Order: C-alpha cells, then structure tokens, then sequence
RNA sequence: UAUCUGGUUGAUCCUGCCAGUAGUCAUAUGCUUGUCUCAAAGAUUAAGCCAUGCAUGUCUAAGUAUAAGCAAUUUAUACAGUGAAACUGCGAAUGGCUCAUUAAAUCAGUUAUCGUUUAUUUGAUAGUUCCUUUACUACAUGGUAUAACUGUGGUAAUUCUAGAGCUAAUACAUGCUUAAAAUCUCGACCCUUUGGAAGAGAUGUAUUUAUUAGAUAAAAAAUCAAUGUCUUCGGACUCUUUGAUGAUUCAUAAUAACUUUUCGAAUCGCAUGGCCUUGUGCUGGCGAUGGUUCAUUCAAAUUUCUGCCCUAUCAACUUUCGAUGGUAGGAUAGUGGCCUACCAUGGUUUCAACGGGUAACGGGGAAUAAGGGUUCGAUUCCGGAGAGGGAGCCUGAGAAACGGCUACCACAUCCAAGGAAGGCAGCAGGCGCGCAAAUUACCCAAUCCUAAUUCAGGGAGGUAGUGACAAUAAAUAACGAUACAGGGCCCAUUCGGGUCUUGUAAUUGGAAUGAGUACAAUGUAAAUACCUUAACGAGGAACAAUUGGAGGGCAAGUCUGGUGCCAGCAGCCGCGGUAAUUCCAGCUCCAAUAGCGUAUAUUAAAGUUGUUGCAGUUAAAAAGCUCGUAGUUGAACUUUGGGCCCGGUUGGCCGGUCGGAUUUCCAACGGGGCCUUUCCUUCUGGCUAACCUUGAGCUUGGCGAACCAGGACUUUUACUUUGAAAAAAUUAGAGUGUUCAAAGCAGGCGUAUUGCUCGAAUAUAUUAGCAUGGAAUAAUAGAAUAGGACG
RNA sequence: ACCCACUCGGCACCUUACGAGAAAUCAAAGUCUUUGGGUUCUGGGGGGAGUAUGGUCGCAAGGCUGAAACUUAAAGGAAUUG
RNA sequence: CGCCCGUCGCUAGUACCGAUUGAAUGGCUUAGUGAGGCCUCAGGAUCUGCUUAGAGAAGGGGGCAACUCCAUCUCAGAGCGGAGAAUUUGGACAAACUUGGUCAUUUAGAGGAACUAAAAGUCGUAACAAGGUUUCCGUAGGUGAACCUGCGGAAGGAUCAUU
RNA sequence: AGAUAAGGGAAGUCGGCAAAAUAGAUCCGUAACUUCGGGAUAAGGAUUGGCUCUAAGGGUCGGGUACGAUCAACUUAGAA
C-alpha cells in the first residue's frame, strides 16, 4: 500500500533460505538487485546461516565494510544484496570462492570452487534486442546489459561471462541432448539432458527431461538453464549432481554411511 | 507479530465417564504400575490411538507403495528400538494388536522396579523423583521416559546422589551433627 | 477412537422431541491453587472519548563550518583534527494498530499489459552544445541571494515570528572548452552537354507531427525508359542489408522540420606518480556523488476465467443528468462512458437479476469429525480498507498521507478574551461501556528497518511485570522392625514352632528428597527467573488438595441427627405432607485432580436436515384433477474377434553368496509393435534413418521425423490418468535425548592439540485455469430438393 | 346368444408370506443398512396458528401465500389385559 | 363416582388492532444555499537587471584664458524587461447546512379483540360406549355457552354379509 | 370606490367575514383512499427576458430498355 515495502516477516521469506521460524519477527528484505527476491540468497544469511563465520547481522556488517567479500568481482558491501543463481562469491581471505548453485533439495548450496572456475559465470539470456543506434545487445538472467553479441546468440541460450570484464567468451545453444539445470518449480535442482521440446504457441513452452537415471521429467522453459552438452559440464557440479533421489534410497544411504 | 509456538493436547478423556469395566481397568493398571492420575493412562491410549489410525491408513494401501514401505518400516523402526514391540513381530498388524500396557511396560519406573533397585514401583517412582537414578551417565527424574531399549545397560544410580557415593545426605548430616553433639 | 442412556403407558412396540453424555487455540464466572517449560490477552458492548510521557529522523575520507565550540596541529597563511547549529540531500508513503465500511465488491488460485508509471539498486549507455558558432566569451572555471550566526523587538501563549547586517553549496539561476571522416542540401564560377565545380550550412540525445524501410515458398526468359557500377559500353553482373514475437503501425534506423527547449559533470575525498622544450608546463590512479536513455530489480495500476452467507412477506431491474454500445475528441501514466459532443436502443434476470439483511474484511486456516459433513475464522502470515465523519490538496518516484496541511460538521483544550492549538483503531496509561481483557517498567543486546550511514535512531522489536486464556512435564511420601489375621511347606509328636507371605495398628525407627530461603557462579544490554550449587530447610497439630456428588440416567449410603408439601433439592424423571437412601448437617464412600464446577454458543451424539442417508395409508407430511414451460432424466445400434512377435514387474528350484542375490526356466500380471478389407493427416526442406545399401567376413550408393523447422488443414466437449503450478506457518509425517514431553530444527563424530560430517525430507493442498495419455461411458456434427468426397 | 381353451387391457376379489412393516395390515405399503431405475410435491415435538401482519385474487363470503412473541414434556400412532 | 368442552367472572403475563395527519433515532435523497482548496481569466503591492537620460556641483587630463574631454554627490524623466504577494472572473470537485420526501428500527396510546396460564369460581354437558340426536369434513345461517340445523360428502361406523 | 404599510401574523371575530397570498407555460415529482374509472393542477420544487448562433422536422421537379436542382413553412430542443 501507497509504495514499496521495505520489511519482511519470517514466515513470509522463501523457505529455501532455511529461516528458522522463531528468533525474531523479521526476515532480511533483499534490496533491488539483478535477482528477483524470492531466487536470491542475501550475503547475511548466506554469511551466517551456511557459513557460520558470523553470528549476527552487526558481524556480517563488520565483515562487509573492510570489503573483505566480494562477489562477481565486485565488493558489494551491502548486507542484503540479493546473490542469485550462479553468481561467484570471492573471499580473498581464506582465497575461497563460491558458486551459487541449487542442491537437489532445491536449496543454495555451499560449493566451493576453484580460482580459474571462479573467474567465470553463465547467464542465460531472457531477450536479444536492438539498442539506440542500432546497436545489438543481450539481457542475462541476471540483468547484466551485453552488447554486440553473436548473431546466432538467441533467446534462452547460454553465455559465459569473462567477469573481469563484461564481454562474452563463447556461447551455448539449446537444442536436443543439452545438459540442463532445472532452476524453479518443483524439480528445482535436478540436471537432465532435453529430449525434445514442446511448443504450445501462446504461453509457458514445455520441454522434457531426463536425468542420468533415465528418469524423465517435464518443466517450463522459464526454469531451465542450460549448462553444456551431455557429459561435460562447463561448470563443477555439486554434490549429487542432481539425481534427486527418492527418500527410500536416501535413507538407505544415511544407513550406509554412518 | 512472532511466529507462534505450536502446542498439542496429549491425552483425550473417554466418552463416558462412568463404567466400573474401565474403572477398575485402569485402576488396576495404576496400581500394578504406579501412577497418580488416569491422565498417564489417556496419554498412552492417545499415542496408541495415533498409531492404530497411521497402522490403518497405512494398511488401507497395498504393499509395494512406498509411503507405506517408508512410513510402516519408520513405525516399526521407532517401535522396536523402544523396545514395546518385539523383533519378531514387524508385520505392521501386531502394531495395531498392541496394547497400553505394552506401553507402561517401558516406563523407567517399571523399569527400575525390574532392575530390582526399588522393590516397589513406588519406590522406583520417588527415587526417579528425588535424582538418585541416571539411564546413562544423566540424571532423570520423568518416570515416563520411554527406554529406548539400549538404556537398561547404562540404567543405574547417579553418581552425584546417595546410593552412587560422593556425599553421604540431608538428614545423614543431620543425624552426623547431633551424634557429635551427644560426643560433646 | 463407526457405542448411547432416562422420561408419554396399568403394561407393550413405535413416531417424536425434552433431558442426559463427550469436546472446544469459545468466552465469562465461582471455588481452589505447590513446582518446571511455553504462552494468548479492551476483538465482541463504544471505528466511544482521551490527561500526561514517548513512538522518525539521519553522515562519511568523500555537498556546504571563521561556532565569537572543544582541542591540539606545530604538516601547513586559504582550509585541511573533532564538531553543536543551520542550509542541502534522502527518509518520514515502511512499520505498527484496528475491522467500521464492504456481498462479484474485497479476496483466492489463474492470466495479461502487443494497454501503462516505476525513486532505488544492478548492467550498459552522450567526442556532435563556443550560435553570423574570425572577439560574441572565464574555461587553469562565471553570477546572485539566503539560512545558521550578530544585533534590535513583539505579544498571555504555540515547533509563532518581523525589521537590519554578513556569509557558503552537489542551493538556485547561467555557461564554454575534443577528433576526424562520410552523407545531404544549397551552391559560386568553368560552361559543356558525359556536363563538372571552389565555397557555405546542416547532420548527438530528448519532445511533437508526418512519411519511408523494417522483406523474403520457387525456377527462367521478352523487349523497351535510360546504357547503371567497367568495358573488349558485347553487356559478364553478380555483390545487393533486413532482427525478434503466436501476432503489431514492434525494436531500431532514415528524411522534413517542430520545442516557450531536456540532457550532454563549473561537484567532492585519498594517492600523489611519469615525460621533458623545468613551466605550478603536459600527462596520470583508486573511488564518491550526479546525470540522459534502455534493460533489470523493488513495486504499483488496471485486467482474463471460475468461485461468496441468508432472504421472493424483494420479480422485474438499468437508462431524467451514463444505463449498453458506436464514431470523434478531451483527460489519464496508460486501456476504457473515465468525461464531453453526436448517434443507436441497447444491457441483466427463475441457471435468482435488482433490492433487503448480515450480531459479514476475504483467504491461508480453527474446532468437532468412521466416511460424508456442520460451525467458526476481529486476531501472530498474505491481500484489502481506515486514522472522529465527509471532502479537497501540497510535496514527492511513490500519499487523496492524516504521529502532512486546508475547509465544514461533531466533540474538545488554553487564555492577561485579543486569539491560539486539536486528533492514542501506535506503546504504556485514564474515563466510560460493559459478562468480559495486563506495567503510564528496562533496552537497542538479538530480529530487522531507515539515513549522508559499521558508529545515530527505532514503545517496530526484544526483555522483564500482571496473567489458572489455553497447552507440556510433574510433589503432596518411600522402606524397615514389633502386635494381629491369612496360604502353601518342614515337621504330621495333642491346636506347638512356624520359616516365605499380603494387609491393619492411641506401636516405633533410621534414611531420601524437593518446595522454600541463600554465599557463589551461570544467566542477561544490565538484571529477575531457569539449569548448577556451599550452608540451612518434613513427622504430622506439620510443608495439612481441592471441586462436585452418593434414587435413576450415571461411580458411590436403606448410616445417624434436624425439618415436616415448610425450608429447600432436582439439566430430565422426580424427593419433601412426623420412620426423607434425593432437603440442612455429621460420618462414610465415590469421580476427576492442581484442577473441578456453572452459564452461554457450537460440533459429535443427530440416519432429529438424511448426497452418502430420513419420513409421507393410520404417528407431521401426496397439491382436488389434468395440461404444461424452465429444470432434471431419457430405448437399442457403428472395430469385434483371431493371430504373430518384442521387451518390463511379480514370482520359480538354480542359492551356483554366506538370513543376502542371479540367471537359461515352466506361469500370472500389466505394455508396445505388426498382420488379418483396419489412414492410426500430409507438403516444402534438410538428419536420410533403421539404408536394396556387402568392400573379403565392418564397405563406395535405399523410403524425412525416430532429430527438427516452417506449412495446409485441422467436429466440438464432458469425464478420467499423469505432470506442471497451487507462499510460508498450520495438518499428517521422516530423522533427531528439548533430561521425558508439548516443542524446536537441531545436531553428531574425532587423536577434541589443527578439525571432519549428516541434515533442515516427503505427502496433502478442493473447484477453476494449463499441458499430456486414454477413448469405454453421456452428449454433439456430418453425404439426402446431393450447390457430397476422392482426382 | 351360450360352452371350452387361450390372449391383451381393465374394475376388483380369495389364499399365503419369500418379503415388508411399529403394528393394524400390504402382490404393493415387496425387490430399502446386501441402503442409488427416472422425477415432482410435502413434513421436522406439541400448542400459539393456518392466527397476526404484508401482498395478490374475489362483488362479497372468503381463497392462495404466511410468521413471531409466548408457552409446554410430553401430545400422538398401532396393538395388549382389564 | 372415569375423562372432558366452551361462554361468563377474578388475577397475572405475552403479542395484535387502534383515533392521535403519534413520537424518537438512523440511513438515503430531491430542491435551495453553499465553505474550502485545485484549474483558469485577470490583477498588480512590492523587489530587481539592463539601456539610457538631463540638470546643478566635486576631482582629474588637455587649447592653458574663456574653453574642451573622462570620471564622482544630487534629483527628475523615459523605456526594454524579469520575479511577483494580496485581491479577482469563470469552471470542475464538492464538504456542510436548511426544508421536504422516502425507507428501516424501537416507542407512547383511551379503548377493542385474542391467546396462555393460574385458580377445587358460575352456567350447562358438546366429545370419548350407539356418550344417550353415530361422529367428522366443506359451506351457509342461527342461538347464553359449549353447540344446533340445512345441502353435499367421508368411515377415521355402530354395517366388509341376502344369487 | 381604489390602494399601501415597519415588527408580529388571526392574539381579531359567532366564525379568517373582508383582504392578502397562489396563479400561465415547460420539466421533475406526486400520498392515503378507491366503485380501479379516479384522487391529480394532489402535495411539492426548478425554469422563463433580450441578442448571436446550432440542430432536427417539408413540398415540387428531375433518371437506359445513390443523388441533384428549386421553392417555403412556424414548431421543438440545445448552446454561448
Ligand atoms: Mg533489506
Ligand atoms: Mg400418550
Ligand atoms: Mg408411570
Ligand atoms: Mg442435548
Ligand atoms: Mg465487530
Ligand atoms: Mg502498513
Ligand atoms: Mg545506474
Ligand atoms: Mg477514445
Ligand atoms: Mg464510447
Ligand atoms: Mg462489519
Ligand atoms: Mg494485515
Ligand atoms: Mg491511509
Ligand atoms: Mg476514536
Ligand atoms: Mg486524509
Ligand atoms: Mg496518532
Ligand atoms: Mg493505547
Ligand atoms: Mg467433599
Ligand atoms: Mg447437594
Ligand atoms: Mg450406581
Ligand atoms: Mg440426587
Ligand atoms: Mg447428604
Ligand atoms: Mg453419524
Ligand atoms: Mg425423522
Ligand atoms: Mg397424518
Ligand atoms: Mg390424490
Ligand atoms: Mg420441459
Ligand atoms: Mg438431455
Ligand atoms: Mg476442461
Ligand atoms: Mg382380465
Ligand atoms: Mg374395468
Ligand atoms: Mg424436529
Ligand atoms: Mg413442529
Ligand atoms: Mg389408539
Ligand atoms: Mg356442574
Ligand atoms: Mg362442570
Ligand atoms: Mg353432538
Ligand atoms: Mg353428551
Ligand atoms: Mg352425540
Ligand atoms: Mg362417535
Ligand atoms: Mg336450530
Ligand atoms: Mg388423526
Ligand atoms: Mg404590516
Ligand atoms: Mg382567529
Ligand atoms: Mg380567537
Ligand atoms: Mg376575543
Ligand atoms: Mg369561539
Ligand atoms: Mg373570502
Ligand atoms: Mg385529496
């Protein structure tokens, strides 16, 4: 009502953050960023929660402001600055770096990557268009503006990013036999190599989808974020690798190792 | 504006309130086991009323499915380390041919009575109460505790306490200080 | 945990209700109350009124400081440390509270913006601006105020202000400085026809209008209008640029201009470096702030479909002056009767319009539930609406804002009566209203939010206090020895001991312990509690458990005294009239137990609302009879059977592993393909695929979906399967020592010296909408004066 | 016109109860807890009360629609023995 | 010697009709008047820049003698403007008030007419047996009251019955 | 005989006698009751001038085997 909000009630954060319901009646509002609010993962929960290297918002500030962090290459000391998908965290002490990448659960994982990794993302464009003069760009999935592309760089394909600068490496297509990250929706974090997809000219292009395990899946073509062809990927992939087992051979496993 | 903390009834009072079979039932459940109110005896019914209701709906699919593969194995699982079902029982209809008794069998105060440091399920209660127990190296002093059927080997008394050394007592200090008086 | 019981009768079986019975995150109230954890709490009546005090302000290295402020720099003579005030910039449109209004409205799920605004982030993005543009000009940077401050005053008073004197900006208001090339216009002049020119001007972005491009399934030829690049002027002729969407007048570009003319840095902090023609010469980093446009993000505004309680003792409603639509224009950020002008007579309704009522904010959800269901949802989350009732509006990206103004109305405050100031449905708190709801406490330590921002602020929030709203766990005693009374067994020797016993005691003992104090420590922003713990702290007259009842329903008195159809009891039947199992007491006993009863409402009971699942001859109820529209329902019939293969699941000895697993197997179970008259859409293309393709036993060459792209068409549904989506919390449920448990999402494991590691699942979530397989069941259409199909 | 046999459609009747029902009784009042052929109307303890009010029809008498307050633990059905 | 109906009379309670063009409260609304701010037509207090501009006097530079040129104190006067308060025309939005109208909910009322109880009141005895005239339905009329009578109907009859 | 009167407004009087007020037209709105025909101009409100315009409402002639020309009306509505 009469202008935007700038709180955020726990109950009403995403549940993959992982917020636990009691301590406090507010959650950490993301502030505008290249990711949309309910996809994005601020650097306090992610400081706090998963890598337990602080224990308060007042710590995660005292991190910040020295610009120890930074991510994508840039420092970024704000508190609730929403990372999302695939963007890289460097931690210059420790020399760690992350990649912001689902597990199977469909939660942000802490995957811990090398520096010739690091010096990398994918985005996946969402629209290719003519700018003022005729110039031609892209829009990423993270809103990063590229222009004169590829001309065979169309909608829904995949770029590498130098992240130094802002130029574009090489590209991947999407077509049939492309290893795929779902990124949305229920089978939010499985990887599937597209059989075929369906068209449906009028709304949410469906395409299908199946894992290592031959077991197929179906998802919109908002959610998918092709990441190479089959075999190698063009990332290191976590843990899992996107199987999504069931929870009889999960907890068959839990037995296995304990 | 805080999340609210979630809370449960634990029991569930029978419909009539007066009928001398389920009087003296469970009152001869009381007495053989040693409780205060029938409200022990409602608690248990209503975890065995859930656990009936989970057994049938769970019977009420065919085998071969998994929510029923996964959840009857948890059942059984949970039931069998507290040891109110035994191993050769886990068809998942014995789960439902238990009884509240079964149950009370399992208590720590039952089960100190067994153990034999009490003689009496009384004694057993008083003594949970009073600390001079410990199921591992942790004093407890909740005589429905539920032993998890691994417990009965680490069931003895605590070794900050009477009866498990350190300090004589109250009133053995007490009875210390007047026989030095009558010294005097 | 799919349960019934008492009451109509002289007795019976029924119908039928009354009463009982259990529960309530449903309240109130009575009595009682020891402990631990957790925790609602002026919603209901009055969205009634409010004393007082707080709840929104804010700075860095980085906008402005001569504080006549504090310091000491001593590196400084412009400043450069800190820093009140004030200007400036952001914020105050979030949060919090409440549920009055509101019944296709809100709201839920589901769409759309190819119909719009968007501060803020985040990523990109202005060499074009000196205007007779050769003095018009500061571009090592241009102007004017003004606050704070000094000083003079006003009034009873207010976060009231006047006059005078300075002074700043990232304040206002002006304003320049950078290529080249190319293309267009005009065009001097030479003058030729093939005609060429010197020179001048314009050409960024933004706004407005007009126009153009923004294309294309295929192959060649005939000549002209003039040759067109260059010629061997025969004409070889190519190169020709065109992105996206399902779809656009889209993106974008280009011409003609239009603008009272936007923007295109006169801003700030650190580091001070390289080249020399050594001048304060020329170059030069890391940032901050700002800035036009696009995209993105936070959103917002409209918007598609379907869904809302009770009423017909509301059946017709809407349209004067907006009702439904058309055209055009205004207005809007945009669509649109949103408004205006003209024009038409439309639009809704028994499939419930319109009107009325709601002790109606909607939903997620809650209670009770064998199933189905019934009732509730002010209230911890989401979305609306409101700030005493209306209306209007400034600022700003965002308000019809109220801890912002203006007016009226209603209440109401202070006055030295002139005038001034008001909005607790924010946090406490106070009057009222009531059957009904707490402290005018502490703190930013957590959770987060705002600011110029690590630092400040925050009655948001947290902590404690009141708190028998509800929930979780759980004391009020245990064990002996003596004295009686048993039941077997040794003796079977009279009735003698009785071993081992299960209870009772004007029998008696030592132990054990917490409630409660309390040194300490822990705890915490600081405390109080909790968990620990010195010392103290049970023997009964103590450290003492209540509430209701004892005719039945319905557990437990034919015990005693009093009353005598009185007093009274009794949810219902009933008790009481001088022998009361029912009243008042005592004794005893019973049910639940730190809780129990009462009232009211609701659920089950209730198959007494009946879809599941009632009854209608006589207990309540077939309309007097027939017709008849809406509605509901509606005969049968159209590819069946037979084969042949392929491969999955369950089995089956083999167990060929030591109660785990495999294969050649008898069978069942579900799938796919092919054939039996059985098209079960095909055109352009490509992969040509499985390929007559066979090179000697792994080689050179078949038919497009099995991989696509576009296509032409394409009977429509209902139903059902699967899947996407359906916020979290709640529900069910997996795991896990909160010490158990309600809970919570934690945790666990090591040589604990350096660390390692599992998690925080899953399911349900209607209906509507979307995609997909099936094609029985129920509808629908086709070729019959053949203006039918194939071709 | 009768008689015999049969058949369709009627008004009914007699006997039994497989069945139903509370019973009286019922070839429908059966095929209804083993609860679903299609469909219309009506009832929810007894009074107050088919009353009051409001509509609508009728010349009128009246008809159709149609409450509430209040009150009550029983009214009532079929059979049994007196 | 059971049960049982109604009038009338007393007492209490509930609701209805009711003259009073009743009353009060709330909503909506016609018409009239109409604040406020907003948009517009003006308006111009005041402040301010520029172009000048002339007179009267000071100073300075120059034929050095009157005289000539440039500056300074004074005050008219003219324009070119810019900002701009009060006030003001018209418009739309429109609070609010007044007067009516209408709807809804309570609320007074002489009197009238019901119902329910209570109470062994008065009068009869209508129904239950063939209830002593068989009961009941519809309709009409009448009578102190239950009720009676007429027409038609029913068996819930006191008849399942005369080949 | 005809009129006008401040403030009040039937206190005057047997009695509002007399006088005053109202009045036409257009638009809106119109109750009880009813013999359903009425009541009804119910009640009760608004508007009305001049000037300059706009709109609509007609006749008669004209077409091989949609329209044009011409002439003339007072009726209504609206706007400055
Ligand atoms: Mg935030
Ligand atoms: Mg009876
Ligand atoms: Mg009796
Ligand atoms: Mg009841
Ligand atoms: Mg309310
Ligand atoms: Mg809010
Ligand atoms: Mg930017
Ligand atoms: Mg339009
Ligand atoms: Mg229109
Ligand atoms: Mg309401
Ligand atoms: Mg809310
Ligand atoms: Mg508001
Ligand atoms: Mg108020
Ligand atoms: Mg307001
Ligand atoms: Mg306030
Ligand atoms: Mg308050
Ligand atoms: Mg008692
Ligand atoms: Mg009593
Ligand atoms: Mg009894
Ligand atoms: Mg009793
Ligand atoms: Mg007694
Ligand atoms: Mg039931
Ligand atoms: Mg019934
Ligand atoms: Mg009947
Ligand atoms: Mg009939
Ligand atoms: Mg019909
Ligand atoms: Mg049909
Ligand atoms: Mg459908
Ligand atoms: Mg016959
Ligand atoms: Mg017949
Ligand atoms: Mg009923
Ligand atoms: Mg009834
Ligand atoms: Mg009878
Ligand atoms: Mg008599
Ligand atoms: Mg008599
Ligand atoms: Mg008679
Ligand atoms: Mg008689
Ligand atoms: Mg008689
Ligand atoms: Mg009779
Ligand atoms: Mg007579
Ligand atoms: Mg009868
Ligand atoms: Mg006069
Ligand atoms: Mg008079
Ligand atoms: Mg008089
Ligand atoms: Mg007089
Ligand atoms: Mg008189
Ligand atoms: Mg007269
Ligand atoms: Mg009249």
């Amino acid at each position: 009502a009469r202008g935007p909000k700038k709180h955020l009630k726990r109950l009403a954060a995403p549940h993959h953050w992982l917020l636990d319901k009691l301590s406090g009646c507010y959650a950490p509002r993301p502030s505008a960023g290249p990711h949309k609010l309910r996809e994005s993962l601020p650097l306090i929960v992610f400081l706090r929660n998963r890598l337990k290297y602080a224990l308060n918002g007042r710590e995660v500030k005292a991190i910040l402001m020295q610009r120890h962090v930074k991510v994508d290459g840039k420092v970024r000391t704000d508190t609730t600055y929403p990372a999302g998908f695939m963007d890289v965290i460097t931690l210059d002490a420790t020399n760690e770096n992350f990649r912001l990448v689902y597990d199977v659960k469909g939660r942000f994982a802490v995957h811990r990557i090398t520096d010739e990794e690091a010096s990398y993302k994918l985005g996946k464009v969402k629209k290719v268009q003519l700018g003022k003069k005729g110039v031609p760009y892209v829009v990423t999935h993270d809103g990063r503006t590229i222009r004169y592309p590829d001309p065979n760089i169309k909608v829904n394909d995949t770029v590498k990013i130098d992240l130094a600068s802002g130029k574009i490496t090489d590209f991947i297509k999407f077509d049939a036999g492309k290893l795929v990250y779902v990124t949305g929706g229920r089978n939010l974090g499985r990887i599937g190599t597209i059989v075929h997809k369906e068209r449906h000219d009028g709304g949410f292009d469906l395409v299908h989808i199946k894992d290592s395990l031959d077991n197929t899946f179906v998802t919109r073509l908002n959610n998918v974020f092709v990441i190479g062809e089959q075999g190698k990927p063009y990332i290191s992939l976590p843990k899992g690798k996107g199987i999504k087992l069931s929870i009889a051979e999960e907890r068959d496993r839990r037995r296995a190792q304990q | 504006p805080r999340a609210p903390r979630t809370y449960s009834k634990t029991y569930s009072t029978p419909k009539r309130p007066y009928e001398s079979s389920r009087l003296d039932a469970e009152l001869k459940l009381a007495g053989e086991f040693g409780l205060k109110n029938k409200k022990e005896i409602y608690r248990i019914s209503f975890q065995l009323s859930k656990i009936r209701r989970a057994a049938r709906d769970l019977l009420t699919r065919d085998e071969k499915d998994p929510k029923r593969l996964f959840e009857g194995n948890a059942l059984i699982r949970r039931l069998v380390r507290v040891g109110v079902l035994s191993e050769d029982k886990k068809k998942l209809d014995y789960v439902l041919a238990l009884k509240v008794e079964d149950f009370l069998e399992r208590r720590l105060q039952t089960q100190v009575y067994k153990l034999g440091l009490a003689k009496s399920v009384h004694h057993a209660r008083v003594l949970i109460t009073q600390r001079h127990i410990a199921v591992g190296k942790q004093i407890v002093n909740i005589p429905s505790f539920m032993v998890r059927l691994d417990s009965e080997k680490h069931i003895d008394f605590a070794p900050t306490s009477p009866f498990g050394g350190a300090r004589p007592g109250r009133v053995a200090r007490r009875n210390a200080a007047r026989k030095a008086e009558a010294s005097g």
